[PDB]
């Protein structure tokens, strides 16, 4: 695979995310670090089926709602980053206040 | 001009009045001072105020600071104040107003071309925890309690060695040595304790004069009067700390047979409760004499619904006399009253290395909760339990061990050790964590990524941690004996060090915000603990805040 | 498309030009399997190959760099011999030359 | 004896005439020399060439290469040929042909019982690329870089401070002290940039005699015409470079002041587009100018379907007005016509620190798409185009930097820093990466296994990159007064040390491949870019090779 | 008062009389001999035995050991004994009963004020082993050694690069400073082994000189006669040791020729069964001299049903004639009779760096399950096959490479390298690795937790395997030439060094339990082996002990 | 557990094919360590349910098709090579052109 950090570094992030992945199908409603890395799993996910960083930007803010997370994590996140391979390379992808 | 105190609060932080939740507690402080001019405060960036010939002047690196916090809300034992801070040479030069004396008035902290800047508006500043209960049972716990903002550690051990699991000793000469060696890898100053358990004095001035910068007095090795006696008298000679873990099983006397061999001498009893070790059931009265220094350990605070049951085990007939629902109650109350002055952790011998700060602030929660507002408390705010807390795991551990002229606080000329928080986030996980002068651990996002913000943020080890420049930003602590005998030198050490003073002259009157001294006591049969008659308890917690917020496990 | 591909232009190489060359019946007397390299000097090869060694004197085997040329226990067969180039100089082997030549 | 020229490909790599796809682009090198005698090739190997009296001759250490890598295929600025590299005391000792003078023909490089193998057969060498816009926000961005085939990092900062995140300055003698100590721990060459934005001279001298090899300018610091000319004054003094980062806001002036201010004294622009920064929104005709060394980026390379959506948050009035898809599209164009020189990062502050080699190359294959042939192309390959993209982030950063002594190509007496490429992972991900001699990472099996090569297969840190032997195979570039001053010795450095030089003779001419100094010109409404009334521009690609064939996230 | 021997073998461990299964084998051990005086025993913890005045004494560091294991089940070449073990500057002490002389009798081992205690009551404990056959690859493969209870690597190699792929070689003055550099990063001893082919001795000096206690000759860099007798010559003159790996194709001889080119001079020979390397298809012949020291690698070690299977690729015409089920089924036998006296890896070149020990008992177990006990065996128990088989990995290696005054077994003075380990994980994952007197590895829970026993629990390093701490614990073997010359200084190595002695005088008869010299003989069609004109074979295993049951994967 | 280094390397090839699985289910076609770890994952799974060396070698090849890859990548990947733990210890797997 030759996998570089960074790629390794990514693996610890999809991983996060299978955490909160479990816990939200449980019917729990998620804190901080289960919120950030569930939504940056989708991004990527995102990027690998090659979606444009502007779709991305806007169906990032409809994974988790308000009523999904606990009191106050909204307020916690205004916003979430991550970077993927798109077909044409890496890219920035920021979703404002993520949680509504 | 004017501007709206909301959009001033979001530009530069809250100012005087303005009150901010520490994290999701019910804790609120209120900004008492702020020593900026209202219009001429320090902001970086493009077109902003730090810049040639405006915020940034023209004077050599000699006359202007290396670092410069803008903006920063300081929380410390003296203050909760609004004010710039400036470091210079790895040391605190000067809490105020930072600028350019050419165009800027009232300018204390100047910014030149060798002035590296940052921000800390919104963000809360605090001195870095000092925890005095580390049994040294694997090098990882450095890592994980600099995260959590804590930046010295005092301890003894030599690894996952039986003695080591039990006991905060490092035994002997050669082990001493060897410890002094590693200490240079790890990025928080560095303090060891030696086994005080011996009635030949000789045995101890060895360790003294090896390099430990106290003893450590443990049942387990004998805590019995004639080696307390012993390790005391070697304590006034060479000034240095003691540190006690009396007879739990009463096998050589009872609690006031303990005191009367220590005699009115200065000593620091390690989790004065009694859970994590001590005379059964009555250690805790222990914090009524004027020479104790008492301390919790952190498994115990705060006293909640799973406590009870999780301590048995962990322990695993003296259990029930050692694990009492009746003492662990009372802590909490006697941590809110200043009778127990210091929290340390007890790292993975009962105790939770990351979890000293944070269970401290829990306690603070807590007992707001069910004591309302402290006597000393002005305003409608929350300022002095907050510094009768955070002087808990700062300056007291640093006055009990004698390294308060090094580190504790932030006042000027002591080393900077300074943790940045976000109020959100506060006593959980810093924003940054600076070990002399220099960034050594903060949360750090995709390395490859066009800014450092994408995700993963995990804590990386910075700069500041890295070969040289980690050794020039550590402390490692030496007694005056190995000071003076070049025990540096002969081990050749590469860290800088400080040397210990002040440790038998310390007493429970010097402990900042802590120094009630409570008729204490305990009933024999029923473990009830009373101050004047009346009893003291409290309840358990079902829910605590700064907790499943904000982990992932 | 393949990644890294190679576009090699048709045709041969020719290896080793202008060097003297010489045939040679080379035998296995042995009972066990003998491979001999390119490089080796054919004339301090084991003892087991019966052939005529005199000839073999400063030579060795007229192949591509770093292949070889197996001999199964009583096989015979004619082998196209290079001669040493350099200083022509041998050591090492069996220790029969130690010098040029 | 004969043998076709695939069997032979296959055996010991591509020879004259034949050519070879650059990973899945469409750019094809085709082999212009081989310096083998064909039939005395040497191959490494049970029974191959390379065995005492045959291919190992007698000699002793002083008199045979410590390392050879054989049949490799160099792909550098002067030229794509086959041949063996010999490199000795860490350095670039020959290219030609290896083997034993005793019984081989045209022997240049001996090998003898001290030379150890890299077999290169199949393989592309290429010098390490230099980076020379690095903010050190956090050091694991050295091991990112290096893992890209990237062997040498000049930039400046402390770490995650504010300062650091938005400029590349290393900010005083403390500063830079603390940071030049760190540099012995990370595998790759460092030069320090000091903060260059302050209208005393003696100021920046400070700086310059305390380490740093350059000073870098930049608008958040001040970017005025004061400023600029005090730096430069310093730098055609003491040899030093100098970087620029010019007036987004044109508060002190346009574009053309700021060319005034620096008098056609030497200065690397960087990111001289615009996006990262500059004169909105002209800072590109900045590469018409002789004295001007100028660079890119990476974000913007190549100009794609994202690129302008994603910029707009990564920078996040004056938004619009920086991001513009005219220069963007440009800056494409200009690389391929030699108008820019060089390539950078800007690490974590508009860059991404791994991507400096990959995007340059994606700039060639999708202009040679557009494009079609250079006019300085000969045959049917596009061997120019290569040798004029590798320079921009080998030998034109080194001579920009005054380090081309040192580092920058594979050319005999320099720095043994080179990597080895898989034809179909070249410049994604290499075999190997050689810093001074030593393997310092490469990709890496099952540890456990019976090879090397069983999964997972990730890269690791190899010898060249432990402790003492790390010291003695990289570079810490010093200013030749810090040099002459001692302060390797005073600050006890540990690592080898060079000193720059010949950075204030360095012009647009001198860079390899890339010295045109087009008549452009940018309408200020439109922002449209022209060269001699021609418009410049190109498309942006929808997909990219070096992209999703080979990352797993 | 007494005691049942099974509370008694609960509280102390078993004693004289006890059988205890190794792992998960049909292997038992019956404790031969107990040192200690019944009631007398020293026992650490809360109301123990080890306190002041009790089984802790008043002597001053000098007189007393710095650690002390506690109750352990030592296993040796030398005997299976219950015993404490006794430590002090690094070295071992003492084998005896540990206590306070005040007022315990017999005791040996004296505790006082400066002993560290690890409890061993119920643990196996066992000197660390020594790997002769290392290709230093990357540096992973210290910790993974370490990690399995391997404290001493001796090989060559300078990284990643084809020859050391290939060869155990580190080839060369430079390559070879540049390593012993590096070995003061890694947790293990190192020895290196530099290039012995070549036919002028001046370039193999050079080598001994520079630092190797070895040289390495290889087929791959030409194993001839001339090259064999140049390498022995100038062994005898620096007293070094030589390894081979002789010429598969035979073609500069057979093997009777090789052993003539040897001429009775002492050697090693790597993997004699061959399918590592080595004359096919009889090199396993030389176990039949006096002057050789036969090694076996790894991967054939036990004979299995996926053997051959695998073998092929591992290799990938002369494959079908280096793999050989009839030499690999000889193989264990010969090890179960004494013919061959050492086990290795050949890390990352055909061998698992990590399964040397493992593999080792796991050949013993089949033995006993299919020849039963053996002839020397006294007692219904497998003392003496395990005292045979342990000789194997730790004191005949050490013996072979003259290093055995330093390391190999546990005996007063030698270096202490100890493994502790629980029985259900005997030979599989240790519980406490020891590094010169300093715990360097061990398996450690969650560092936040309460005890170092949460999950999860996996090896991390400890303070043995810190800077300057693991510079102190390990050692540096030079050649004698190298040490007179200073090598040590001028290379600024910072470990400790020792000096090899004794390898030319080594011989079969000097093997520990392995000095068997058999009439063996090999058809050289069928390929069939034969001692005394009886065939040796065995049968391969399904399933195996110390696999499935211990690993994740 | 007492992991060794090897186990928790192993678990590093374990997640990233966690990562291809489902895209390999999302209808994605594959890409270079996409494949390789896939591909990988199944023989180690194979050596704990005992499979021997010579089954796993040419079940290995019938994992992936060209058809689920992208372009080049069959190329890419002449062979893929993994260690495990089978009933009888570690044994290497080699796979040679397992995507045709
Ligand atoms: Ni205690
Ligand atoms: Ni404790
Ligand atoms: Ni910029
Ligand atoms: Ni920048
Ligand atoms: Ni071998
Ligand atoms: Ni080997």
């Amino acid at each position: 695979m030759e996998l570089t950090p960074r790629e390794k570094d990514k693996l610890l992030l999809f991983t996060a995310a299978l955490v909160a992945e479990r816990r939200l199908a449980r019917g729990l409603k998620l804190n901080y670090p289960e919120s950030v890395a569930l939504i940056s799993a989708f991004i990527m996910e995102g990027a690998r089926d090659g979606k444009s960083v502007a779709s991305l930007m806007e169906e990032g803010r409809h994974v988790l709602t308000r009523e999904q997370v606990m009191e106050g994590v909204p307020e916690m996140i205004p916003d979430i980053q991550v970077e993927a391979t798109f077909p044409d390379g890496s890219k920035l992808v920021t979703v404002h206040n993520p949680i509504i | 001009s004017n501007i709206s105190r909301q959009a001033y609060a979001d530009m530069f932080g809250p100012t005087v009045g303005d009150k901010v939740r520490l994290a999701d507690t019910e804790l609120w402080i209120e900004v008492e001072d702020d020593l900026t001019t209202y219009g001429e405060e320090v902001k970086f960036g493009g077109g902003k105020v730090i810049r040639d010939g405006m915020g940034q002047g023209q004077m050599l690196a000699a006359d202007c600071v290396d670092l410069v916090l803008t903006n920063a809300l300081i929380v410390d034992h003296w203050g909760i104040v609004k004010a710039d801070i400036g470091v210079k040479d790895g040391r605190i030069f000067a809490i105020g107003k930072a600028g350019n004396p050419d165009i800027q008035p009232n300018v204390t902290i100047p910014i030149g071309a060798a002035t590296e800047v940052i921000a800390a508006e919104g963000k809360i500043v605090t001195a870095g925890g000092i925890d005095t209960h580390i049994h040294w049972i694997c090098p990882q716990q450095a890592e994980e309690a600099l995260v959590s903002g804590v930046t010295t550690m005092v301890g003894g051990g030599t690894g996952p060695a039986a003695g080591t699991h039990a006991t905060t000793c490092t035994p002997g000469p050669w082990y001493i040595s060897r410890m002094l060696q590693a200490a240079d890898s790890l990025p928080v100053n560095i303090g060891l304790l030696g086994k005080g358990n011996v009635s030949q004095p000789d045995a101890l001035r060895e360790q003294v004069a090896a390099g430990v910068i106290g003893l450590k007095i443990h049942e387990d090795w004998g805590a019995t009067p004639a080696a307390i006696d012993c390790a005391l008298t070697v304590a006034d000679e060479m000034d240095i700390q003691v540190a006690l873990h009396s007879d739990t099983l009463n096998e050589s006397g009872f609690v006031e047979d303990t005191l009367a061999a220590i005699g009115g001498r200065t000593i620091h009893t390690f989790h004065t409760e009694g859970a994590g070790g001590g005379h059964a059931p009555d250690i805790i009265t222990a914090c009524a004499h004027p020479n104790i220094l008492p301390s919790s350990t952190n498994p115990t605070l705060p006293y909640t619904l799973n406590t009870i049951d999780e301590h048995l085990d962990m322990l695993m007939a003296f259990a029930e006399s050692r694990i009492r629902r009746e003492t662990i109650a009372a802590e909490d109350v006697l941590h809110d009253l200043g009778a127990f002055s210091l929290t340390s952790s007890d790292s993975q011998a009962m105790g939770r290395v990351g979890e000293v700060i944070l269970r401290t602030w829990q306690v603070a929660h807590r007992m707001k909760v069910q004591r309302g507002a402290l006597a000393e408390e002005t305003g409608d705010n929350d300022n002095f339990r907050v510094k009768r807390y955070i002087a808990k795991y700062t300056i007291n551990p640093a006055l009990t061990h004698g390294i308060a002229h090094e580190v504790g606080s932030i006042e000027v000329g002591k080393l900077a050790d300074l943790v940045v928080w976000s109020p959100a986030f506060f006593g959980v996980k810093p924003a940054t964590v600076i070990k002399g002068g220099m960034i050594a651990i903060a949360p750090m996002g995709d390395i490859n990524a066009s800014i450092p913000t994408p995700q993963p943020v995990h804590y990386r080890p910075m700069f500041g941690a890295l070969g040289s420049a980690r050794h020039h930003c550590r402390l490692t602590f030496l007694s005056q004996a190995a000071a003076a005998n070049g025990v540096a030198e002969r081990l050749n050490l590469r860290s800088a060090i400080a040397v210990v003073k002040g440790c038998r002259t310390v007493q429970k009157a010097d402990m900042v915000h802590n120094s009630l001294q409570p008729n204490i006591t305990v009933d024999a049969q029923t473990y009830e603990v009373r101050v004047d008659g009346e009893l003291i308890t409290s309840e358990p917690a079902d829910v605590l805040p700064m907790a499943q917020r904000y982990f992932l496990f | 498309m393949i990644p890294g591909e190679y576009h090699v232009k048709p045709g041969q190489i020719a290896l080793n030009t202008g060097r003297a060359t010489c045939r040679v019946v080379v035998e296995n007397h042995g009972d066990r399997p003998i491979q001999v390299g390119s490089h080796y000097h054919f004339a301090e090869v084991n003892p087991a190959l019966k052939f005529d060694r005199q000839q073999a004197a400063g030579y060795r085997l007229n192949i591509p760099a770093g292949t070889a040329v197996r001999f199964e226990p009583g096989q015979k067969r004619e082998v196209e011999l290079v001669a040493f180039a350099g200083h022509r100089a041998v050591f090492g082997f069996r220790g029969e030359v130690m010098g040029p030549l």
